């Protein structure tokens, strides 16, 4: 067996060291290697819709129970309207989603998409491979609307234990959701189809449509990747892309923080149809919790009171169902509204803000339909093997204190590489790579303290 | 009543909602036949007893409504609206008004005064037929040298018009009125 | 009369296709025709400010229920306290939005403010038509803070069925609000006065002051429609814009949504004041749910049970209704969080993140008072009739590598136009219309494998 | 004495008036001093951990209270399961929140650090000045953990009054914090040791490392301040950065509303404990509320049923503590979104947004530990002395009509500086300082029909 427990303190990595510097150049951090990776997220959209049969779930068909039920009709009315407010706002919430999810163009999509990126979102014409992990891992009980009560029946297995069947036990009913698992499957094959039209400014009017593979090498030029790094690693871009999307069959575990609440959330749904279901066998002072069998041992004065005690716990549950119910409704609209911020601003665009997404800037993200919800994926570039070098803010003409400039995009390093015969270069922001410092690196800015005062060879400007 | 809620001797400042004025009943009017003076009062605020229903108000001659007959007309909540007496008249039934309070406290001079609402001034007097609780004589020891002032909030004791501009007393009473210190 | 109902499939729209090519070219949706829209939103900030007299609402002055009442002192301390606590979290929330909503300068505001355009949000020098529409359209019951209890008294009306009235039975006081009407339309004017004065960068310090018109048409070229063409069209611009107000004159029924939530709002006060009132005509076991009545048919011993009774559901009553207070007052202030967001990003600046306001990308939006709350308009660019084109990722020099040209904010197409004696042409991002390649719209880049060699006629470079 | 309340009338600040008018060129209101101030914001991220023993709470050890439990033994099971829960969520957030804090590279941090800017903020290696001030004024009751019961043991002073003697009595337990104040101390270090490290692009790979005192300079030619006045007024903006840094000494009172709120956070805690204690002494029809007293006083037929009602009443009441525990825990988790989203976009970058931080544009702001959060500072930049101007939208060469410029960053106004020898010269857009036209301040354009029509000396272009 294994021993007793260890006592262990938590460890605080450390963040690498940089010292700060005075005089006119300082030294600066870069990485040399990186690695995609993948990140995801699970946001809540939808309650599962119910409705109760008020009258039905207090008293199965007793015309006892009946007669005293009218004294407290506008109890039901009352549960019955605020059951109906809360399904119409779950209604809504969904049409105002699919709105603005819904693209004006895209492009078809057919297998072999993406060139050299693997793709299994793609559809297979359906929902995706990743949809039909996401559904079967989770441990969904059997859905209604398909024939239901019938496999209740006894034309059906002997060990159906379906909380359908406990519907018609109950009085509930549970409601179809609003738009269908194919037509969910062409708001998010539109959603894919729509990714590398957005690029080249606005996105909101003009499509680009222009290749896969092309617009990724775009928006690593968008986060300070110069493009003769671009230009020469293709292939092992593809590579530890494909790698990063690999690792996608591992994350359908409960160790995945994302997958535990996809569960949580279609536990939660049955816990409140379940606590429901079980306060059925409990009496409140009743001999029994069944009303017809207290009618059959109790004359009609002694009868009356234990049905009344009876029925002012079941409505008092109920009441406290319906207030359960319409928090859990308001929290889930909130939750879709966020839903639609992130879909607007990193599956259809490159962010730049950080916080959202996995930490590692912004790349290209998808969206595939999950258990009440929508879950998402995040490509993120994450940083390797720093380095530490020397660089300068800016460099001038020693000769002409007008003629100055500053980096674009990038630093001025001192020089390390055997193929550059001067005493400056430049760099990309995320990637350190050496290049010759040209027109196209730089900018024109006023003269500084801090500028360098080079006395022979600039380029840029060549005076 | 605001140290004893608070159960504290220093309350903070703020405006502060107490117990509201009762009205306190007139005489009753009695209609029942089957001892003689009072068969009605025509507007004020009574007690009355009506064929064996009974509670208080103000009634005022109106415009028929209800089917005449019956006599008691009521509304959904089941009060009685209006009433047919037996002099053929309807009579309108509005109960009484109640007048609300509130008191502005500031701690840190110590010092108080007092708002009644929408209800106008000319209800307003210096001491009061109406009734809720023992005295207001802390405010009266100024405000009884003082009318009542009529605001656009309400009418008050003690709030003297200035016509300042203030930016914030920290003590505003709604719209844009404010009561500095 | 009619007949039966029938069943359909709900339509799915496919959006446009675009083929995605390979090679150095590709296919290009671009809009050629466009109307401006506008769409709405209210947001509440308030909740209708309420306190409780709750000696007075459980007991009408009668001296037994008052002694019994004593050992329950500290319930109704309590639901004062909680109540005069929310009273200040809304009164706070409301000073905090203005403080952000106030301007440090502004243009003042005539009769025939905006040219071109007609405005009639525009001040009756008051508030404004639209709001007077808002107004008068929903159904408010009427306000106190004017004389009031006068208008429940005889010296009045024998139709008034005001919760006005039912204020001195219940106990209730409804609190004036901490604005006025006339102060919150000088801060909804001033806004309108800061707008075209945040334009040509920062806005948080200068203020322009520039025509609107001209503002209008550098908004225009901020969603990439280049200048020619709304140098040509100025007329045309100001006639959709215009239309797109006149549609605001229907807008007020509640078949649009944002006026369907503005009279929900107003609902949900009236509803909770009418679920207090109601109460006092229930028993709980009770006699009558007078207690005048009690004392009147009962001898003491009798009598003080029935009124204990009487007093214990009427403080649970309370309880219940302080609680849904706290829960709104909450949500309000949270929503009120958003207005003030709002207000910082679409009204005092032009946004560039869609997602919020009509999905038209976003021009000026607009501001006015509502019931409860804040209503919103924004003006949206909707295009139209999408041609397909063809189109090149950029340029360059057949005899020297290293000129090459990429599109600024637009692409580079193939020639269809007659006035132009080019194989390649420059065109707006968000408006089709050809024109001639030339340094103003282009940028220096590095080369690539997918830009055109092109053997003669190039501009910038000459070379 | 003081003598009587003034009555007053709300007053309304008007903002500035500009005339807008028609023609080639218009008002500029611009900004002629400044002053650095700063505003504090306090973001609540969690609740106070506890848990109950229910069974402890309810029932003191006696074994006929034990035997009548055991009736309702899963109703405690219920309350455990719901606290248990909401203690994981309180934890994950606070993981969650500390997972984004923290930055992959720092600067080391010594006494000295920001130059000229004295930063009372920096640790004493520690937390801080400003942190001890905080934990210092706000009225914090004595924190267990440390030895606890054995100060509310006779082994301690007679004038303890702690709810963590409370704690035995009850069945409480105050559960510890997740992270440590040395190790939270850790994380904020980290952040203002990453702070002038992020300018210069990206900032979420390479660290810059650069002087601070540059790197605030540089955050000002970010909002349109020009390079001269910042190079010859670097001892003034020291000078008020300080006396905006010194005002925080007077920040720690009630009047302060961030302060306010962080003393009513402490305040909620210690409300929900005193609320189950207070109701130990309350009877629910018992004739004590000692269990032990009814032992003592009653026959056990009539023992029995008034230990019911007491038990009865006091798992109602924990009841309604748990509900109000999952809704405080909710609304933390909500709150602790907030704050990491600022951050990720105040704390580690220059804001372009306004409406988040004080309303003065932004520059750089700071985070320190809090009592259940974080507490910000946010230093802004606010004019004074604003000035009317006369500017043109751009200028042109009479002879040529496609040369045309137009300012970058700031405007063209009409000349008032006897310096200066030209009809135009150029202003930043933050601070009113003429300096001549030249290449670095403009850009080419379009022509225009507002733009003026110079006929002899422009440098940009010369032609």
């Amino acid at each position: 067996v294994p021993g007793e427990m260890r006592l262990a303190s938590i460890a605080f990595n450390h963040p690498i060291q940089v010292d700060q510097l005075n005089s006119s150049y300082f030294k600066l951090s870069i990485p040399t290697n990186f690695s995609f990776g993948v990140t995801q997220e699970y946001i809540q959209t939808t309650i599962q819709k119910v409705t109760v049969d008020c009258k039905q779930y207090v008293c199965n068909g007793f015309q006892k129970c009946e007669q005293l039920l009218r004294e407290y009709g506008q109890f039901c009315s009352k549960i019955n309207q605020a059951l109906h407010g809360a399904n119409l706002r779950q209604d809504d919430s969904v049409r105002n989603l699919f709105a603005s999810v819904k693209s004006s163009q895209s492009s078809p999509i057919i297998p072999g998409f993406g060139g050299d990126f693997n793709l299994t979102l793609l559809e297979p014409v359906a929902r995706s491979a990743i949809e039909d992990l996401l559904f079967d891992k989770v441990t969904i009980a059997d859905p209604g609307y398909m024939q239901g009560y019938d496999d209740c029946m006894q034309q059906g297995p002997a060990s159906a234990r379906d909380l359908i069947c406990a519907q018609y036990v109950a009085g509930y009913k549970v409601l179809p959701p609003l738009m269908d698992v194919n037509m969910e499957a062409a708001y998010t094959s539109s959603l894919l189809g729509s990714i590398a039209g957005v690029g080249w400014t606005a996105g909101l009017s003009s499509f680009a449509a222009i290749p896969f593979a092309q617009s990724i090498f775009y928006r690593l030029n968008g986060v300070g990747i110069t493009q003769q790094v671009l230009s020469e690693n293709q292939k092992l871009i593809a590579n530890k892309f494909n790698q990063a999307l690999g690792a996608m069959q591992t994350g359908f575990t409960t160790t995945n923080e994302a997958f535990h609440k996809v569960q949580d959330a279609v536990n939660n749904n049955a816990q409140a149809l379940s606590k429901l279901a079980s306060e059925l066998s409990n009496t409140f002072g009743a001999i029994s919790a069944s009303i017809g069998d207290i009618i059959q041992r109790l004359d009609p004065p002694e009868q009356d009171a234990q049905i009344d005690r009876l029925i002012n716990g079941r409505l008092t549950t109920l009441n406290a169902f319906v207030a359960q119910q319409l928090v859990r409704s308001e929290s889930a609209a909130l939750s879709a509204q966020l839903a639609k911020d992130k879909v607007n601003e990193c599956v259809k665009a490159q962010s730049k803000r950080s916080g959202f997404c996995g930490q590692g800037t912004h790349i290209v993200s998808f969206v595939v339909n999950a258990p009440n919800g929508l879950y998402f994926m995040h490509v993120g570039y994450y940083p390797s093997n720093h380095i530490e070098v020397v660089s300068a803010y800016g460099l001038c003409d020693a000769a002409n204190p007008t003629n100055c400039i500053a980096p674009v995009n990038g630093y001025f390093i001192k020089t390390n590489n055997t193929r550059i015969v001067d005493e400056w270069s430049y760099t990309g922001s995320s990637f350190y790579a050496p290049e010759p410092i040209t027109s196209l690196n730089t900018k024109y800015v006023a003269p500084q303290v801090t500028y360098q005062n080079i006395s022979t060879n600039l380029p840029p400007p060549l005076l | 009543q605001l140290h004893c809620s608070y159960e504290s001797f220093d309350v903070e400042s703020g405006v502060y909602s107490v117990s509201s004025f009762e009205a306190k009943p007139s005489g009753s009017v009695v209609e029942q036949a089957e001892d003689t003076k009072i068969a009605s009062q025509l507007g004020n605020c009574v007690e009355y007893s009506l064929y064996g229903v009974s509670g208080r108000g103000v009634f005022q001659n109106c415009t028929a409504v209800g089917v005449r007959q019956q006599r008691f007309v009521y509304d959904a909540y089941q009060n009685l609206v209006g009433y047919y007496s037996d002099d053929g008249n309807y009579y309108c039934l509005r109960a009484c008004v109640s007048v609300p309070v509130s008191v502005i406290y500031d701690k840190e001079t110590k010092t108080h005064a007092t708002l009644f609402g929408s209800v106008a001034c000319e209800h307003i007097s210096s001491t009061m037929s109406q009734y809720s609780r023992s005295t207001r004589s802390m405010l009266k020891r100024r405000d009884s040298t003082y009318g009542p002032l009529q605001t656009p909030v309400g009418c008050v004791l003690g709030l003297v018009n200035s016509s300042l501009f203030v930016e914030d007393c920290k003590l505003p009473l709604g719209q844009s009125l404010c009561a500095l210190p």
